[PDB]
RNA sequence: AAUUUAAUAUAACUAUUAAUAGAAGGUUACUAAUAAAUUAAUAAUUAAUUUUAAAACCUAAAGGUAAACCUUUAUAUUAAUAAUGUUAUGAAUAAUUAUUAAUAAUAAUAAACUAAGUGAACUGAAACAUCU
RNA sequence: AUCAGGAAAAUUAAUGUAUACCGUAAUGUAGACCGACUCAGGUAUGUAAGUAGAGAAUAUGAAGGUGAAUUAGAUAAU
RNA sequence: UAAUCUUAU
């Protein structure tokens, strides 16, 4: 990773809202991951335990 | 970036049905400078996608992969371009080798003379093109250039 | 006798290289000076590769007592360093010989004669060194017999003219290159 | 994720081993995958390998857009226009009339105009399970000739009914791709010829560009022998 | 507690999952002694000095040459309404590398002077000679 | 498959 | 006449003035580079006049 | 039309018999792509035969090294020209770029079978030493 | 003082110099290394506030760091 | 002592 210094400044555009952009919305993949964790790591009577 | 967007949405991206990578045959009849420009445009597009793709994978942890597919497609076009560039050089080298064989060259010259030159029912234009094609004579000096001059003189004498 | 430890030896059969064929991956730097010796180079009594041992390898066998208690012993040949005169080379050649080999040399009437005997047995019981010596002697004999005439200057005369002609076209030309060009001509 | 794996090819052998799992332990591999996936995501059909995948339009017996009768199922004897195929599974997604399943869905994936979490979604179905229509259904279709399509822009085959070859089942004319993107070059510029093979003296692309085009130190490209080299080699 | 949710002694480590693992795995730039220098194929540029410095050799430095007149109208993708073109080289065993074909093309150029092909003229075309 | 279907549905809703 | 760092600075200034490279261009001409770069978001430690 | 039984798969090893022939791994990235021809068959085709592109780094043997790195400088000389700017007196001396000709290079290679060299001991002899 | 103390890699003048690669976190008398364990063991170097002193002994502790995967009570016999 | 052998340049 290479930092550079430049004679004119720059600031990034502001990241989009959850409702606006389809891709930039971390809720879904994180939820999916959580569900996977629950299901694989569920052992005995935690099968009956309701999902998060 | 692309239109100053932190991230292209699904609608902002170009759809898969509308977009196609370049065909090798299509690339084959493009000039060197044009091909070079195309390559650099491709590279620029990849960079834009790479920035975005990284953000998607590293931060949000997505598996949507449209950007990745686009990058792959661009990479395909790039290697096709690279292939056609190599292929053209090889073809040129083969032509040079063929010309170096003397009898074959002589036959080719005879064929040229018979059909289009020394005939009626433009000639100057053909000669100027032929000059550039076969010898080092535009409108600097070498054995090849001399040979071309001699050939031109011979043609003039004939006509 | 037999030449089992010699004629058993096998060497990798080199493929005959055509002028237009593709190269091998490892081509050597310096060229082959001597001819290939049919029976390679001994891979057991490597002591004997440096000299004229007369196909006499080391034996291994058993020391046996009055009790017949067997114990492994080895039986070396009677090797000896000996500078012997070559008439062909006009110098004496110093090498390790078996006393037997020295006796054979004496019988045959010279070292060159011993080397150059056309029988296969002799060839077998020459070493790689012995083979090289033979080659040296034979080549020298051939030279003595047949000097080149019984061309170089012509080449030397033509060379500068050829170089000038090349320059007139546009390219430079070296001697070595000229020599390479006009070897077969 | 916080990965960085995607910018490299690290642990390559391990990845290969994982990727190319033996086929006799494929049930083992997929059992846990099935468990992991929610009901609305998971499919009943087998995810076939890219080798055994219908890439050609001959291999697929039907194209997205054509009308097909469903059979060997719950919604059997039902006409349905096939919407889009799935590439990994080797199957079709039909319209509303085809086979479906009602499954709960989170508010991330809610359509506009929904009261309940419960939503009916179309299940995938194989080409074996459904037969063409033209009203008359077709038992089997065969391909014998080929031609350039104007709309599809491909040298597609002729779908002919099995037995009588003259009864052609025509391909469905697709929707017009109205292209307006900045990353797609237009037809005129895309194809305009700017190069011609003219010179034998001047090479077309410069000498300093060659190293990018091909590796000058290629271990594969063996040199040709000469007479001198032969002489050096041979004793 | 190292972590407050784990009050009791499970067999969990202070950091990571397993202490053990395959030690035989290639070195990186970070590992080894002060003297251990791996490098990253980045700098066969100049030459190391007798005193420990470095002197760049600019004839052996990578420039990235960009075309002076950039054709921006060429894009990374083509419009899909254009079909993918297909060349045909019948009567030429060498194909596009065939010297005879090249000679023919040169002859054509000489005669006519930069005439565009079937595919280049007509976008509806899909197959072509050149 | 489901994701693709959902995307298609969204597109339809949009247009 | 003048020290090395000062000379370098002067050269850089001259290149800027030109609208030419502000640095000595190399001879190893890469026409078709395949390298991509990922423009990162700025950290707290960087300014608006930096990019990594 | 469906079900069952037996056989066959790109998708098991082992033994036998018959027939035929004598064959890349890893590392991580600026990912290591292909293009064609002729003939037969059924324009696209599948099949056969032939040509052709690219292909990083490491795997003793270009030179090193602490495998996947470093250093050599073939996007090199050396010469011949052409264009450019400087020095000293139309000719001479050095530097940069672009053509033309000349100069070298890339060992990852099986294992079993065969032949040769050297050649044990446990063990058996109801011990052990010849013998085995 | 005897115990008698490494090796190996020039200078003026003119012309240059756009300055490569790798290391840099934290841990390191230790829960982050070697000891099968967050193991009273083993682990190289330099600073190591002042007051006291012969001192790097000993007491204190400015600053800094720390008070812990066991707690609460009871404190028989031992 | 031009049998052998050891050393140095
Ligand atoms: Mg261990
Ligand atoms: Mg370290
Ligand atoms: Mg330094
Ligand atoms: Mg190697
Ligand atoms: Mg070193
Ligand atoms: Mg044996
Ligand atoms: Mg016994
Ligand atoms: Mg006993
Ligand atoms: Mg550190
Ligand atoms: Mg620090
Ligand atoms: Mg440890
Ligand atoms: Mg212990
Ligand atoms: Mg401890
Ligand atoms: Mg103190
Ligand atoms: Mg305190
Ligand atoms: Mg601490
Ligand atoms: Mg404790």
């Amino acid at each position: 990773k290479m930092t550079i210094e430049m004679e004119e400044p720059f600031i990034w555009p502001e990241e989009p809202r959850p409702d606006e952009n389809s891709f930039w919305d971390s809720t879904t993949p994180d939820n999916m991951e959580k569900y996977r964790e629950e299901r694989l790591n569920c052992l005995g009577s935690d099968a009956n335990k309701p999902g998060t | 970036f692309s239109n100053k967007k932190f991230i292209r949405s699904a609608d902002d991206l170009p759809p898969s049905s509308h977009i196609r990578p370049w065909s090798i045959p299509e690339l084959r009849h493009k000039s060197f400078n044009d091909l070079h420009s195309l390559w650099y445009n491709c590279l620029r597009e990849q960079n834009v996608l790479a920035r975005e793709n990284h953000l998607l994978k590293n931060i949000v942890g997505s598996t949507h992969d449209e950007f990745s597919e686009l990058s792959n497609s661009i990479r395909t076009t790039m290697w096709q371009i690279r292939h056609v560039l190599n292929e053209r050089e090889l073809a040129y080298s083969a032509s040079r080798e063929f010309l170096q064989d003397e009898s074959e060259r002589k036959k080719f010259l005879d064929t040229l003379a018979n059909d289009y030159f020394l005939n009626k029912d433009e000639v100057a234009s053909m000669l100027t093109r032929f000059q550039l094609a076969i010898f080092g004579i535009s409108e600097t000096v070498d054995i090849n250039f001399i040979d071309g001059i001699k050939f031109l003189a011979n043609l003039k004498l004939q006509r | 006798r037999q030449w089992r430890l010699i004629e058993t030896r096998k060497i990798a059969k080199q493929p005959n290289y055509q002028v237009g064929d593709a190269k091998p991956l490892h081509m050597p730097k310096e060229r082959k000076k001597f001819p290939d010796y049919k029976y390679g180079e001994s891979n057991i009594f490597k002591q004997s590769n440096k000299g004229l041992y007369g196909g006499s390898f080391v034996q291994f066998g058993n020391n046996i007592s009055e009790s017949k208690a067997k114990t492994r012993k080895k039986w070396l040949p009677n090797v000896v360093k000996k500078g012997l005169w070559s008439e062909t080379l006009n110098r004496k050649i110093s090498i390790k010989m078996t006393a037997k080999v020295l006796k054979t040399i004496s019988k045959e009437g010279g070292i060159d004669n011993y080397l150059t005997k056309e029988k296969s047995a002799r060839i077998k019981e020459l070493g790689p060194t012995g083979w090289k010596l033979r080659y040296r002697v034979l080549k020298r004999k051939d030279e003595i017999e047949n000097p080149p005439h019984k061309r170089r200057r012509l080449m030397s005369f033509l060379y500068p003219l050829e170089k000038l002609e090349y320059r007139s076209v546009g390219k430079d030309l070296n001697y070595k290159k000229f020599v390479e060009l006009f070897a077969d001509v | 994720s916080g990965s960085y794996q995607h910018l490299s090819n690290v642990g390559s052998r391990v990845m290969k081993r994982l990727g190319n799992r033996p086929k006799n332990f494929l049930p083992h591999s997929e059992k846990f995958i099935k468990k992991s996936t929610p009901e609305f995501m998971k499919s009943d059909l087998k995810e076939v390998d890219e080798k055994t995948s219908f890439k050609s339009e001959k291999e697929w017996k039907f194209i997205p857009g054509d009308r097909v009768v469903v059979m060997s199922g719950a919604s059997k004897g039902n006409i349905a226009v096939i919407k889009s195929f799935d590439k990994r599974t080797n199957s079709f997604i039909l319209d509303e009339n085809g086979p479906t399943k009602t499954v709960p869905v989170p508010k991330q994936f809610w359509l506009e105009g929904q009261t309940s979490h419960m939503i009916t979604i179309p299940v995938s179905i194989l080409g074996k399970d459904l037969r063409l229509v033209a009203t008359v259904a077709v038992r089997d279709v065969s391909f014998n000739g080929s031609y350039y399509d104007a709309d599809y822009k491909k040298v597609m085959p002729y779908r002919c009914v099995k037995g009588q070859p003259d009864l052609i089942i025509p391909w469905p004319k697709p929707d017009p791709i109205d292209v307006q993107t900045n990353l797609a070059t237009d037809p005129v510029i895309a194809r305009e010829q700017t190069f011609w093979v003219d010179s034998v003296v001047r090479n077309p692309i410069p000498k300093k560009a060659i190293p990018s085009i091909r590796n000058p130190h290629s271990k594969y490209k063996r040199g040709t022998l000469t007479a001198k080299d032969i002489a050096k080699l041979v004793a | 507690l190292t972590r407050p949710w784990k009050k009791y002694r499970d067999g969990e480590l202070f950091y990571g999952l397993s202490k053990v693992g395959n030690k035989r795995v290639p070195l990186t730039t970070k590992q080894g002694n002060k003297t251990m220098y791996k490098g990253t194929r980045a700098s066969g540029i100049g030459r190391h000095t007798k005193f420990g410095g470095y002197v760049i050799n600019w004839k052996k430095v990578r420039t990235y040459v960009t075309p002076d007149m950039v054709n921006f109208e060429l894009k990374p993708y083509v419009n899909a309404n254009v079909p993918p073109l297909k060349h045909e080289f019948k009567g030429f065993s060498g194909g596009p590398l065939d010297p005879r074909l090249q000679l023919l093309k040169i002859k054509e150029y000489i005669v006519n002077g930069r005439v565009q092909s079937e595919g280049a003229t007509d976008t509806s075309c899909y197959k072509e000679r050149g | 498959d489901f994701m693709s279907w959902f995307k298609r549905k969204k597109q339809e809703e949009h247009q | 006449d003048i020290n090395v760092s000062e000379k370098i600075y002067k050269w850089t200034k001259a290149g800027i003035e030109q609208g030419k490279e502000h640095f000595k261009v190399g001879g190893n001409k890469v026409y078709f580079p395949k390298a991509r770069i990922i423009l990162l978001r700025p950290n707290a430690k960087h300014t608006p006049y930096q990019a990594k």
